[PDB]
């Protein structure tokens, strides 16, 4: 019972048109929930609902206080890689090192003679937009929350390292946390436990693969 | 039901420019995300460039400056412009595409893939 | 301060498609909300479409939703428009602006402006 | 969203010297605020350290729900750019950051700046005025995610007007549903407390509503 | 009762010093925060400079290191003391204080601002 | 002989646009380099932007990113688009240009000033 | 390794005039030669003209010698190519490319090449 | 930029001796070039002595010539008046200020000052 | 102090002279003004002094203590300063007078950190900012000529005036200065006029001889 | 290491005030624990006041409490001394410390000194 939406409903300017509208679910302990819909429809307001900086003008929310997001938009700060990735937590070299391998990072990070204690701008110009989608990602996964909300993480990545990405990190490294995902592939759809699809901050579908595919 | 038909292929000298051009044919509601790729003999598939719908565009390191990735959503058209080709570009070119079908009642994306184009760059 | 410069305009054909593209020169683009905007002949600057610093935050104009995008490439110091199924009324010369303050659609909270690019539209 | 509690509370800094607190009592209601003033010397700070658990008390009982932030009466700022001060190894929401920085007046002074938040700060690269360095304080600990909010004389350095801005949309706009304590001594920031609590030499001169004290 | 009291403003030249005080007069308990703010024409009513009880001060970018703040505590005075004077500080100028009335059971403060001077930097001066 | 005129100026509310130009008129062989300065009420004369025959452009750093210089070398004009006008930009907007006269046998300039356009932004 | 991007291509009445611009995003953008190469259809790309990294060298092809100028803004990672008096034999795709080696105004040398625009003269 | 703040002032007997510090708070104090001004009540502020920046140049008022002596510490941004056979002339209120531009002894030039310091002799 | 007979070179073998038969005498302390249309051969000529450029004929002699200004203004990643003295040995009064002169110390003085400001991974100048910056560098080398090669050429025309005034006709009045320049202002105060058209000497005189049209 | 400098010592008739400076020269002084120190003459050095690094921490002698006010300013590396209400037992000289080690109000604990100010006080 770890995330519980119920009757949600929540509105970013008053008295305009509600960004999310009834929404109903209940995510298990170390389930994966598929958030899908189209361009507008309120998947990272529903995130952002999750983390307080919504809150609703009807409904209730439950969950554990450790959350650990992950945006759309990838942002690097000034400083290593390794001051990046571990960010405000502590050290831990096999944690490190697995989350390195699993977000596709050790190839990169292995090109660079100084490694890991490679100096980053802010925005990280130097780098491509899927090795910041990627240094985004291993900071994210890096911090150990009981909730994990992935925003579209693999916006800006190409789709082998994308594959290897879900298959090794959201799949098998993230395998016994909660995670929301926010994914409009069919791909990823197949490996969900629950699925929401959202459109004009309205839920259209709530539930299974199988249930999916029988429409 | 959906095609993805690379063309613009062939075997070039050291120096040579290049057009390879993929066409999404088919019931087709709407493209994310298209890319190239290529496949060196003995060696894995990995990325050249990708173009979101919006069009902005990655690119590995080795074409960055050299290769140009560009999309005609109109025509659904991916092109990679291949400039200043070196022996290291030889390799077969994939075609990738995030398509929704028509007949999905969702917007939801499946991947679709090209048969491939070998591009042949000689020293001589 | 953003030194901007507009690029894409010209004459379509209704129901056409055109993409126009803004480069920035300057620091700190991403600290920046880029807006296009539209002057039509005799009209006021109205807003298009604005685009937070991050890329987070997208806006349009009622007007023009569902069949213009607006995109950034914070590497590239760019803003693009994607103008699809264009009509008559969309004849105007398209702005490119940059504000130092977070969050506002009205024009007169933007501060650097481009040269603008005239876009017509033929039935 | 916590609830602060204080039973017949006292507490002393020396061993066998005079209590810095004598039998403090209160209760702060979830997202509630509570005005703390007094004297110099009176003992706020020290009431806001046992919430800490940095004094411990020799009689009596504290009671909350953890996830605090804490502002300093004391700005500090550690080596880096505005940003790298701010969100301080929280991660990043523009949203939240550029809402943040808006509430507590440094937009102006940042968009000053051509590097803007990518200014470094520190000796290295630039000095900032005392009114500058408490509000990227004030930002750093309103931009941190806590159920409670510790905010320790934060407009001690800062003008009138600035001032006035900042308790408006940062203190009771921006923070409205977070539970808050805030080390005040003015009248301005009273009126809007749900509770006050006047401390003299360690001890409670007044605890109740701004009408309360009002009546008096 | 409270009044606070502004003298020293005038017609001067470019290049000029002057010193401007403010005195809070009545059943005065206590002031804690003091500062010296000015109103040009059109514009808005900003800060020049500000004292802590203790002596601690903050200045604008504007005026810091030509403008110096001083406070005489046991007088209840507050002054601006301006070198260097530009015309670009032509306004009219408030002060500013947190004051404790001597009827307030509590130290609790109520702010208390003055009528103002008028400082005008001009070669129309002596 | 050769003449520099100005026109464009006037009373503005703040955040307004205005557009400045200054048109070279008479025995005109060449025009090297144009430029756009201003003298507000106390201070001093100081360039606000130039611009190269070329079309290489330099601005005040109060102006870089709000105003655009440009110029037309088959009309000897030269502009200045103000865009987001602050009252910090009233002044008197003097035209500046190195001009070499159809006389002259050689590829030498003078330097001509305009008579000034006065530009007022109220609050 | 720089990303170049052109601008301002399109149809002109011979005689008439046109501005292309060419923005590269990357580092040390001083360090390239860049260059503007035109491929007329069915021809292969030819050298129109070139730029050293300050811009103390330009060099241009016979044909459009006196009528064309190449110019460069490091500060703005731009480099610009002026086509007066256009002819239609200008008919073709404009590109823009740099190359990390010093001095050469033949295509093979240049190494990173932009998307190209369509510039037509007609009559 | 720079924040003054003189020391060392009082009351002597004519033939005196009297030492004036000046230390000042902000960055690039090697940049200027600092002064000593008195005003005497009902004159105007006079110059005294000026410092380059360096030290190299160091230059006094006709007046104080061979009496008074104007030194510089750039590692402890001190500027001291060593003020020496004090005459009762010389009451006055001393003031340090810094000048962001090479080489004026007008105290027009001076933008940065001090609160000065009362001498009596 | 700089003397040219019948010299005349080439860019390419084989190719068009960029330089054909020129012929000039600057004494010691002079002003010699170079004016030309663009692409004449007026930098070619200052290239040619440098030794960057050998003729194919004719004879060229001075002394060689020469401080090039380049067109193109340069920067330096370091400090103002860092920029300003480079090579040379720091003197305050040479430093603080060549500042005043180049017209920089306003702008050097709005920065808190002064000439201590890093420059090039720092701040970015505007382009008279940076010709500013190479000018002064140029002008505090001590040279025996200098060759100044268009440096006004991005600046505001009241800049210039207050540099051409103060810096090349007062700083460095007794020094032998080759300014290339196509102004009538700066051509009155020059000892010699040098004329170049298409690599040729057009005219070579006074400023009197120049007036007589 | 720091150097220390007093200042604002002299003559005053008692029930009057008097306020000292100390400018410290040297890194880190936010580090250091300054303090006020008395040495009557023929007596050993006593302590008056202290201030943490921070300024969050002041501790006074019992014979100066309510009487004397330590105040610090790090931006200006000074410690200042308020001395109202003056008896002529505070006749002393009144020297200016740092401590690098934190929280000790005894004078053995202070490494640093400065040269030191002479009170007195009359009547
Ligand atoms: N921070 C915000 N403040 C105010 N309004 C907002 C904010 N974020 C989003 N909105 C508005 O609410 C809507 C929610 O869109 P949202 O980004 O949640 O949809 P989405 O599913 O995340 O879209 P996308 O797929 O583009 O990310 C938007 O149309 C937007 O105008
Ligand atoms: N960490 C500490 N260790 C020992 N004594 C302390 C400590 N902090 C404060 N004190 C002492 O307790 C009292 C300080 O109370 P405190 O500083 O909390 O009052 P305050 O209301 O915060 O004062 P101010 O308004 O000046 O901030 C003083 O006697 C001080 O010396
Ligand atoms: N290093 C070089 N190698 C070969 N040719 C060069 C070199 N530098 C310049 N040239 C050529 O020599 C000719 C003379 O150009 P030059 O630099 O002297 O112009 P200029 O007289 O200085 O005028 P402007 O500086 O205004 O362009 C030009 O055709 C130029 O391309
Ligand atoms: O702009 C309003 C602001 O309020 C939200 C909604 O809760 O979140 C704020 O609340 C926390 C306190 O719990 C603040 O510290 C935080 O900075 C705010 O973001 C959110 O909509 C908005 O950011
Ligand atoms: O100097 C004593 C120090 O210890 C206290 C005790 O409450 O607080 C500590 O609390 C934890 C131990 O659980 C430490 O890890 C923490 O760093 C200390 O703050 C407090 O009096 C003092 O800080
Ligand atoms: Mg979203
Ligand atoms: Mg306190
Ligand atoms: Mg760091
Ligand atoms: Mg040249
Ligand atoms: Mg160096």
């Amino acid at each position: 019972t770890e995330v519980v939406m119920e009757n949600v409903t929540a509105f970013w300017e008053e008295g305009g048109t509600p960004v999310l509208k009834d929404i109903n679910f209940k995510i298990e302990r170390g389930q994966l929930l598929a958030v899908a819909g189209s361009t507008g429809a309120g998947k990272t307001s529903l995130l952002m609902m999750i983390m307080g900086e919504l809150e609703p003008s009807e409904g209730k929310i439950k969950h554990s206080g450790r959350i650990s997001f992950c945006s759309q938009f990838s942002w690097i700060m000034p400083g290593t890689i390794k001051e990046n990735i571990i960010f405000g937590v502590s050290y831990d070299e096999y944690r490190y090192r697995s989350v390195i391998k699993a977000c596709q990072l050790e190839e990169d990070i292995s090109k660079f003679a100084e490694k890991d204690n490679i100096v980053l701008g802010e925005g990280g110009i130097t780098l491509s937009g899927g090795q910041r989608a990627r240094i985004s990602l291993a900071r994210a996964v890096y911090k150990d929350a009981d909730l994990y909300l992935l925003d579209s993480p693999f916006g800006y990545l190409d789709v082998l390292t994308e594959k290897e990405i879900f298959e090794s990190c959201v799949c098998k490294l993230m395998a016994n946390k909660t995670r929301i995902l926010v994914t409009s592939k069919m791909e990823h759809l197949k490996k969900a436990d629950k699925i929401l699809i959202l459109h004009e901050g309205s839920s259209y579908f709530y539930g299974t693969f199988s249930e999916l595919q029988n429409l | 039901q959906v095609q993805l038909q690379e063309s613009g292929g062939g075997l070039v000298q050291a120096g040579s420019s290049l057009r390879l051009a993929c066409a999404a044919t088919g019931s087709i509601r709407s493209i994310n995300n298209m890319g190239w790729y290529r496949q060196a003999p003995g060696k894995q598939r990995g990325m050249v460039a990708i173009i979101t719908r919006v069009g902005n565009t990655d690119y590995a390191d080795s074409v960055k400056g050299r290769f140009t990735i560009s999309r005609d959503n109109a025509k659904n058209t991916v092109y990679l412009q291949m400039n200043s080709l070196k022996p290291e570009d030889t390799a077969t070119y994939y075609c990738h595409a995030e398509i929704t079908e028509q007949s999905r009642p969702f917007y939801l994306t499946d991947d679709y893939w090209g048969q491939g184009t070998q591009v042949t760059v000689s020293s001589a | 301060q953003v030194q901007l410069q507009e690029s894409g305009g010209g004459l379509v054909q209704a129901g056409g498609s055109l993409r126009l593209s803004c480069t920035a020169s300057g620091r700190a683009f991403s600290w920046y909300v880029m807006g296009w905007f539209r002057q039509a002949p005799g009209k006021e600057r109205e807003f298009v479409a604005t685009v937070s610093g991050n890329g987070s935050r997208r806006d349009y104009a009622d007007s023009v939703k569902g069949r213009f995008t607006i995109s950034r490439d914070n590497a590239k110091n760019t803003v693009y428009l994607q103008m699809n199924s264009l009509k008559p009324e969309d004849t105007a010369v398209y702005y490119c602006a940059a504000s130092s303050t977070y969050y506002y659609t009205d024009p007169e909270k933007y501060d650097y402006w481009g040269q603008g690019t005239q876009v017509t539209v033929s039935s």
